[PDB]
RNA sequence: UAGCAAAUAUUCAAAUGAGAACUUUGAAGACCGAAGUGGAGAAGGGUUCCAUGAGAACAGCAAUUGUUCAUGGGUUACUCGA
RNA sequence: AGCUGGACGUGGUAUAGAGCGGUAACGCAAAGAAACCCGGAGACGUCAGCAGGUGUCACUGGAAGAGUUAUCUUUUCUUUUUAACAUACUAUGGCCAUGAAAUUGGAUUAUCCAGAGAUAUCGGCUGUAUGUAUGGCAGAGCAGCUCAGAGCUGUCAGUUGCGCACCUGAUGACCCUUGAAAAUCUGGGGGAGACAUAAUUUCACGCCAGUUCGUACCCAUAACCGCAUCAGGUCUCCAAGGUUAGCAGCCUCUGGUCCAUAGAACAAUGUAGAUAAGGGAAGUCGGCAAAUUGGAUCCGUAACUUCGGGAUAAGGAUUGGCUCUGAGGAUCUCAGAACUGAAGCGGACAAAGGUAAUCCGA
């Protein structure tokens, strides 16, 4: 067991009107998956908003791997790919961004 | 995978030519030439043929740089032959010249 | 390249063209001489060998730093 | 291939010397019949002979 | 005229040029498939290597391209080998 | 970083003759020497299996990047490195003690060893790393992200293999075969000489030098030889994934390549490739050519014989998919059962057609 938690910088795309933190934060506990399962989010596995942000924290083991995973699912259902990309910003955050 | 070159214009595989792969900080794997084994040394009686103890075994080359110890050992005949041999040596000696005086002495 | 483990070696060496090179790494730091042959390295955990030795920095050798 | 001997490697240095053309500016000399060199050499249709 | 038919294969756009099926970039489709169409040597070759440039000839069609022509430049060792 | 040859400097070993420790194997920066005589290494075959290491391949958690995202995919790929050299430890064997073994033991996959001293001791000594740790070393290399040449972040921690190539270690088998030499480095036995302000000494650290020649490039379906840019010929090393007995074939990744004049038509004849209802060599000098056969598992297997063989003799079956069950091991093989298909399933690839006689030559 181990307190793990990772922070999603939305920052850019809320202030253009592009992510709505709202929903990437129910799609997030969604697809979010324990031992197979889509629903139980258990109580290990924490999701919190902000206007700027989304943080996740966990006492089961889990990988921002993960985290960027779903984030890029995300964007290629918004269809946002071709603008944003996600990125390490910290070694606990990922950041996301626009290019050009 | 990684594939080598030989690096001395000898491309023939001779026991002499032998290489080895190692790997470099670089990532690179390369050909390293990788030296002979030579024979430990052996007492020199006959047909005693024993591996001498706390002598190294080296390449004849190394011998001059390594230390006294390594060249030698402390009996009285260190380097050439092994205990046992030494041993079965004196024995031999005291003994026919005991045999010789009792010879000289039946003579007198 | 040869290194060690008691600073008095060490000290007898930088005591015997000297200049020292020190170098800081996340967990430890070294020290390190050049001599004809060899270049000697030191390294120590905790800071107060560190500092001590900072503090053996001779007149004679120069301290550069990495 | 790598390995020469000496003589080789000034023969050599001979032959590709001699395998020059003519200089465009002997051609313009008075008394000369020569428009080119004859003697010129490749080394593909014709081999030297060292060994 | 015989003939230029072995070794699976090419295609699209741009660029360069008097000229492009045969040159360069990119985009596709296939091959050798680590017993190679890969990476390096010995023998043999001797400058064929590198760069820039290019009329004819040669590269059995072609060429703006070259193993070809012209000009310049490249081969450093106590530890590799002799 | 190492090596050889120089030449001294500063420290240190040793001796009024010439280190010290251990019972012993043996040990330790150093511890006097000529003729002379003997050594060790160099220094070696073929094959078979075993063990270990390196490289490679596979897998696991972490992190950065990239591919896929209508659906599914805590996903799929990528990087995650460590040179010679220094110090210390471990390493398939051999030795030294102590004690001796019969109700003989020990031990390998295999051999094989022992009172000519086995086994066994909180025993001990020694030899070999392409091992481990640290130095080298991160400052380099690699992967990402910024800034307008400077900058920042990570390069981490594990597991397994009758896998593969090479190397090493300990063995085994073989010969009417028994598998170079020298230069070179080094050790032993011997103690003639040399020497008091002395003499000599395989310790450290420092000072000096390393000359001459070859180093480009091709090594081939275009740099060689074949009158050539010839479908021939020409000695080597490195080797990835999948299937598999497999370095076969077939398909892939790294790296390379599309170069072989082109376009269109589609007759005869041809070169190469296949398939033919019914019959089955009637074709033909002739079964020439083609066809059949082919893996693996289970059955079954004659005469003849030099008893080795014949032998995959001949012949008869099975082979997918899927869902379960049991057995062999450490601190990947084998067997059962059930269900399901156009009764197909070595589905490509790979891969014997048999039998009975006669003649030669063993
Ligand atoms: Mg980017
Ligand atoms: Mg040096
Ligand atoms: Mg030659
Ligand atoms: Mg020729
Ligand atoms: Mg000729
Ligand atoms: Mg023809
Ligand atoms: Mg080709
Ligand atoms: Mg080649
Ligand atoms: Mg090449
Ligand atoms: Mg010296
Ligand atoms: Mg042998
Ligand atoms: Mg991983
Ligand atoms: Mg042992
Ligand atoms: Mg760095
Ligand atoms: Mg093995
Ligand atoms: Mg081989
Ligand atoms: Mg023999
Ligand atoms: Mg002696
Ligand atoms: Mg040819
Ligand atoms: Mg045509
Ligand atoms: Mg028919
Ligand atoms: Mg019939
Ligand atoms: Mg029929
Ligand atoms: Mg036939
Ligand atoms: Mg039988
Ligand atoms: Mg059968
Ligand atoms: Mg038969
Ligand atoms: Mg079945
Ligand atoms: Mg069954
Ligand atoms: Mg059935
Ligand atoms: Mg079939
Ligand atoms: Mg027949
Ligand atoms: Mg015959
Ligand atoms: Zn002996």
């Amino acid at each position: 067991k181990v307190n793990l938690g990772f922070k999603i910088d939305c920052s850019q795309p809320v202030e253009d009107k592009v992510i709505l933190i709202g929903e990437f934060a129910e799609f997030l506990k969604s697809k979010i998956k324990v031992g197979g399962k889509l629903g139980n989010l258990g109580e290990n596995i924490t999701i919190s908003n902000d206007d700027k942000k989304i943080n996740v924290q966990s006492t089961i083991p889990f990988s921002k791997r993960y985290l960027k995973y779903l984030t890029k699912k995300y964007l290629k259902k918004q269809d946002l790919r071709n603008y944003l990309y996600v990125t390490s910003s910290d070694k606990n955050s990922y950041q996301l961004r626009y290019f050009n | 995978a990684q594939r080598i070159t030989y690096r001395r214009r000898c491309s023939y595989n001779t026991r002499s030519n032998k290489v080895r792969k190692v790997k470099t900080p670089g990532g690179r794997l390369v050909a390293q030439y990788v030296k002979k084994v030579v024979n430990y040394t052996k007492c020199s009686e006959a047909g005693c043929n024993v591996a001498l103890n706390g002598i190294a075994q080296v390449r004849p080359a190394e011998y001059a740089t390594i230390a006294r110890s390594a060249k030698t050992v402390s009996r009285v005949y260190g380097g050439e032959l092994c205990h046992t041999c030494v041993r079965s040596r004196i024995i031999r000696a005291f003994l026919t010249e005991e045999v010789k005086i009792v010879k000289r002495k039946m003579i007198s | 390249p040869k290194e060690i483990t008691d600073i008095k070696k060490f000290m007898k060496l930088w005591q015997n063209k000297k200049v020292v090179y020190v170098k800081t790494n996340k967990r430890i730091t070294k020290f390190k001489l050049r001599g004809k042959k060899y270049l000697y390295t030191f390294k120590t955990a905790d800071p107060k060998i560190a500092k001590g030795i900072k503090d053996a920095i001779p007149a004679t050798y120069s301290k550069i730093e990495i | 291939g790598a390995n020469k001997t000496l003589n080789m490697k000034k023969r050599f240095g001979r032959k590709i010397k001699q395998n020059r053309p003519l200089p465009n500016w002997y051609r313009y000399k008075s008394d000369t019949n020569i428009r080119y060199n004859s003697k010129r050499r490749n080394w593909r249709r014709t081999k030297l002979k060292i060994y």
